[PDB]
């Protein structure tokens, strides 16, 4: 179990950590987050009291190095920062749990919610998509755009997400225009998994942090994105017997997980539906169906 | 986007477009079988495509045999008119080809823009109006060659004869809209309209009969009185 001490906490703020947040009022004596399950993924997030405008935060993997956080007057935000010196971060750590200030990552031993959220989110895929290589964590706000919405301006900041586009050259075969766009198991399976994502597991892991991003940060790129995805899965034909399986409990735990009050912005009624009553898949989500109806019965 | 009344005059500029009807692409006769169900038999469609600026009509007879051992014939109607069009378009030199294609239907959007996605600086747009482009199989010459045909076939026509040389293509367009609209709401009043006077024919290389400019307005007031009328008998007013 691992920690992401702070340096301190002069700003009021709700910290997010994961799928759990907690109030921090301005300069408590707040030294940072213990006990984080080593082997996933985390994100540490923060939403300032005094201008709810902008949520942000970071990707990070506690296997890839000894991360704190540090506000920065100038820049006005809480920063994550790697320390080299294993020796000085082992020393600090030690001090402030002494001295308990830090909160305790809140695990209860029955819960697999963040493994189920993060099955296939890998932290070198997601420094794929968030470019930024000198660092090994990665930044992610409210406001960054995707790759394809720079299409429809910052280069740099933008979310490299795995464009598509069902009214593509890419997605439509020469020849096959009607088969090929009322069934998209060539752009599936040809293209999507077999040429760019290789196998189902990065497909399927673009796709967990895509609604991560959606509803930890509410970035519209990353909602469209997510619902892309399940859009042309459910729009296939021809999927692998194993791949519904597992969309089916991936975003079962999706619509589990999501805060009700946002379901109205967060949730395509035109894609569920379809996804769920029109599509090829329609009778093969049977979890995913039966916790959006008891739970949002409203959105269809 | 859409094409409206706003907009009207946009067809009659000098950027290329055509009008793509596909009303009469799918055609059938519903009838009894000898156990007492229903079936449909297709018979001969056509793909109305028109430049509305020069009358140019680029008919696309739709064979029968091209529905054989298909399924969603309604559904595939849609993408064979798609791939007619784009083959069209293609087979024309660059400077020829339409800036913007207008569909009258909107299901036609999604398989037009798929089949143009090679052209796409070609603008495929929606309108509003209500265009009478189905009665299209009321003009004679058009409805013989459709049923004639035994293979598809292109043929092509001026739907305007030759108006042009003393009217404008807006007024060429509005004559043809409401010889459509008068043969769409009663069309033996309207045939009855155009041919009761047999010494008006109709040339060998033309649609319509030979009006003078004043007996196309006597005409053209006939029709409207037509289209007025059956709205009364229709709604009773
Ligand atoms: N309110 C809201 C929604 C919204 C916001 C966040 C996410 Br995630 C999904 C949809 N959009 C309003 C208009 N464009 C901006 C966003």
């Amino acid at each position: 179990m691992n920690t992401v001490p702070f340096t301190s906490a002069p700003i009021e703020v709700t910290i997010g950590i994961d799928q759990y947040s907690f109030n921090v009022k301005e300069n408590q004596p707040f030294h940072g987050i213990k006990d984080i399950p080593i082997g996933h993924v985390h994100v540490i997030h923060f939403q300032h009291a005094d201008n709810s405008s902008m949520r942000y935060g970071y990707w990070f993997d506690c296997r890839m190095g000894n991360f704190y956080i540090q506000y920065d007057p100038k820049d006005g935000l809480y920063k994550m920062m790697e320390e080299r010196d294993g020796a000085k971060f082992e020393n600090i750590v030690h001090n402030f749990k002494e001295r308990q200030m830090m909160v305790s990552y809140p695990k209860i031993d029955e819960d697999d919610t963040w493994y189920n959220l993060t099955e296939f989110v890998q932290m070198d895929k997601i420094r794929k998509i968030v470019r930024k290589d000198e660092n090994q964590f990665s930044y992610v706000d409210s406001s960054m755009t995707t790759v394809q919405e720079n299409e429809l301006s910052d280069p740099a900041h933008s979310l490299n997400y795995t464009v598509i586009n069902f009214k593509s050259r890419e997605a439509i075969r020469p020849g096959h225009e009607m088969e090929d766009f009322l069934d998209k198991s060539y752009y599936l399976n040809t293209v999507m998994l077999q040429g760019i994502f290789k196998n189902s597991s990065n497909y399927f892991g673009e796709l967990q942090f895509a609604f991560l991003n959606a509803m930890f940060f509410g970035n519209y790129g990353s909602s469209l994105q997510w619902h892309a995805m399940i859009e042309l899965i459910c729009s296939s034909a021809t999927v692998p017997k194993h791949m519904l399986d597992k969309l089916d409990e991936i975003l079962y735990y999706q619509i589990k997980t999501l805060p009700e009050q946002y379901s109205d912005i967060l949730l395509n009624e035109r894609v569920w539906n379809i996804c769920l009553y029109s599509s090829f898949q329609k009778n093969s989500l049977h979890n995913t169906e039966k916790i959006m109806e008891n739970k949002y019965p409203e959105l269809l | 986007g859409a094409m409206n009344s706003s907009n009207y005059a946009e067809l009659f500029n000098n950027d290329i477009k055509l009008f793509v009807d596909d009303t009469n692409v799918y055609r059938v006769t519903v009838h009894k079988t000898f156990e007492g169900n229903v079936a449909t038999k297709a018979i001969n469609g056509c793909i109305f495509t028109l430049n509305p600026k020069t009358g140019h009509l680029f008919l696309k007879i739709i064979h029968t045999s091209v529905w054989a051992g298909q399924k969603r014939l309604s559904q595939l109607a849609k993408w064979k008119t798609a791939e007619e069009v784009s083959a069209l378009v293609r087979s024309l030199p660059k400077e020829e080809q339409p800036k913007q294609i207008i569909v009258t239907r909107k299901a036609m959007l999604d398989p037009l823009e798929v089949h143009m996605l090679d052209f796409p600086n070609i603008a495929i747009r929606p309108t509003e109006l209500r265009l009478p482009f189905s009665a299209a199989m009321s003009i004679d010459k058009l409805s013989d060659v459709v049923m004639k045909a035994t293979e598809p076939q292109m043929v092509l026509f001026n739907i305007y004869d030759d108006w042009l040389d003393r009217i404008s293509s807006y007024t060429a367009f509005s004559r043809l809209t409401l010889l459509l609209r008068a043969l769409k709401t009663n069309e033996e009043s309207a045939k009855m309209i155009l041919l009761s006077d047999p010494t008006i024919t109709i040339k060998s290389y033309h649609l319509w009969p030979s009006f003078t400019d004043e007996q196309w307005i006597t005409i053209e007031s006939q029709m409207r009185d037509l289209i007025l009328t059956e709205y009364g008998r229709k709604y009773n007013v």
